[PDB]
């Protein structure tokens, strides 16, 4: 049936959006720009 | 306080939420003097506009529009999916009151 | 580092974020949903594709074994590709997560679950008619220290990910027992 | 000073844990004018929100209101889980107090 | 307002377009007393500056001087591929006045 | 002026290095009132602080405390390891004074 | 004007031009009292500092040092190469007055 299939499914699903965030932690962090948030407010 | 941008938008008159789901196609920055103010386009041909700091602005919305050129920029570069704009359509380019994304 | 031949070259792999599954175009596009599993992608095989179904991407130990790979699927093309891959734990030694069940064993592929990354490709080698030119051409968008580090995943993190169909004996077997899927085992 | 988020909210009165363990579902931004705001969501349902600056803050707080906005905008585009949340709910949004992250 | 950089370009005399549609080769950034300026070069020998904020700068530019240098930054370090530059030809390097990005 | 995190640490009183070799385990950032703090851990169980401004800091730490913030936090999101701190023992937790990393 | 960071540099007394070509090795960072700084080192075996702010900076290199500080950071976080710094050698470490960076 389905939900043997839907579990590994699901299961590898999560395992990979998990990676997906530390590669997004890599590349997206060099994007960050700071704030002088003294002078701002 | 609203709970989502449909809600927040529609407390303001002359505004409209657009649906993008969309990253954007490009960005412009000016510093250009009257014209310190950020351009934004999608593929499907709309332009909007983050408007220069002017007398329309209550001062808390001056720090406010510094956070959406700062948001609008990385969005871009991270090529990040806009879900819905709220923007004000009495300007041209319309300009952007309010942005949302979902993941 | 692990080695895949491909016929996609440098710039189609930068437009997509990597080096893709099948029918899967940019690395992090959720809208297109794929189907992962294991041993299902570990048994297909395609033309022209060193084996990329099913959500994952395999490499080769060596560069000698994935030239030989290459040389058996991609022979006449005028040039093709070998990307030196660095070692994360979204990669799977294929033959340790189903074992006895491993089909094609002597290959010793590991396989990146959901593609591999364009930062975790250290570089390539182009191959001209079949012959390898030596000179690894580095990717500048490597990230050296978060991968520095890095190995691939352990199998008792992918015994729950093997994908056996509920009724294969082996979820009724160590070790794959300890980690079957609610409905499988 | 508190060791732990849990420490640390339960010095104030009306606020509450909540264990999330989650990445942010939607991140929304308002410039609009009094409602200068950011609003996140979770799978699970709940909205949370970060409060337009106002007479119930202190001034040290004006500055730590603008970090939280950062923080939660880098959490949302890198997908990075949020553990725990301390809010004040007596606020509709519920508003944050305090965040943390692990790992 | 303008919809463009072209259009946006046009407006101010002594102006020109630079089609770049490249990454930046080199960036330059000084501290050193009145010459606090960023410098970039292209690979087709190009050079431009932001230029040290002065008298020709009326108080708006300011804030829209130091995010520009922000964005070239960030744009060098990431090897992100300019499209067009709006630059003051009057100067030498040649002033940028306002950038655009695509895709 | 000092060359290392050493020789600056050495130059306080109810200063400690101490060497993590390690990247944070957790993050947790407050807003509330009185609290305007960053707390970081590690996996070996020490706890540190960037602590509130207070009377204890002089004008020019005031932008110091921003700026080691901003630091902590990217280090946290990025995974990048801290090779030593400097720190305040006099205080619970221990308060940072300087970080170091190296690769 | 200045085109480069040698004519840059040039211009001021007791500066020399680095050709470093490498990247950062170590990053400090301080926010002791009267120690507000940034120290980097390379694999040579050398070292430069971001001054305190003091006496010596007039009012437009304020901002400027925070530039300089800000950079340094993400130019260490990123492992991008420097080309040449130009640097002020009455102090010790030598003073940051100007960095390159190129490809
Ligand atoms: O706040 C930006 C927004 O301003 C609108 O103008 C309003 C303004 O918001 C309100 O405070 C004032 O009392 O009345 C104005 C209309 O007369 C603009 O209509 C809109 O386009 C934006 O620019
Ligand atoms: O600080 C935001 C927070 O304020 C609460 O109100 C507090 C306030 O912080 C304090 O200065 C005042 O003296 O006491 C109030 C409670 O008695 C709000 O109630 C809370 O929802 C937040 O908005
Ligand atoms: O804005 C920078 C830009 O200024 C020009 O000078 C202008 C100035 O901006 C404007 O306010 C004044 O009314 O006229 C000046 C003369 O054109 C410079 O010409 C240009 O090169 C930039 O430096
Ligand atoms: O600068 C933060 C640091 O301050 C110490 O406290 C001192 C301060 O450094 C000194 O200049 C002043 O005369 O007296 C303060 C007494 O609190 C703290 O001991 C240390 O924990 C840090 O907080
Ligand atoms: O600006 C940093 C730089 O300052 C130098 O001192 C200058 C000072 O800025 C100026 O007012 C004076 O007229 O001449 C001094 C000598 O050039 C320092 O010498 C240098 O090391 C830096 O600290």
């Amino acid at each position: 049936g389905d939900t043997c299939n839907e579990e590994t499914q699901n299961l590898s699903t999560i395992y990979l959006r998990e990676y997906q965030s530390k590669v997004k932690r890599q590349i997206f962090s060099d994007y960050q720009s700071e704030v002088d948030i003294y002078n701002r407010i | 306080a609203p709970q989502t941008i449909t809600e927040l938008c529609s407390e303001y008159r002359n505004t409209q939420i657009y649906t993008i789901n969309d990253k954007i196609l490009s960005y412009t920055e000016s510093m250009a003097g009257k014209r310190e103010m950020v351009i934004i386009t999608f593929k499907s041909g709309e332009t909007f506009q983050v408007e220069v700091p002017g007398s329309q602005h209550i001062d808390s919305q001056k720090k406010a529009i510094e956070r959406m050129k700062d948001t609008l920029r990385i969005t871009y570069l991270t090529e990040t999916k806009i879900d819905k704009l709220c923007v004000w359509n009495n300007k041209t380019p319309n300009s952007i009151a309010a942005i949302s994304m979902k993941n | 580092r692990l080695y895949r031949a491909d016929s996609r070259p440098p710039d189609e792999i930068k437009r997509s974020g990597g080096l893709m599954p099948r029918g899967h175009n940019e690395y992090f596009d959720r809208g297109t949903q794929m189907n992962i599993n294991l041993y299902d992608h570990a048994r297909g095989t395609q033309t022209g594709f060193v084996r990329y179904d099913d959500g994952y991407v395999s490499t080769s130990l060596s560069l000698r074994s994935a030239h030989l790979a290459g040389q058996s699927i991609l022979s006449g093309y005028s040039t093709y590709y070998i990307y030196v891959i660095a070692t994360a734990p979204n990669m799977f030694n294929v033959n340790d997560v189903l074992g006895v069940y491993s089909p094609h064993p002597y290959e010793q592929e590991v396989s990146a679950l959901g593609g591999i990354p364009y930062s975790q490709i250290y570089g390539w080698y182009r191959v001209n008619f079949g012959v390898i030119d030596e000179r690894l051409h580095r990717n500048r968008e490597y990230r050296d220290r978060y991968y520095r580090n890095l190995n691939i995943a352990p199998a008792e993190d992918g015994y729950r990910l093997a994908g056996f169909p509920p009724d294969h004996q082996a979820w009724r077997e160590e070790p794959w027992i300890h980690h079957a899927p609610q409905g499988c085992g």
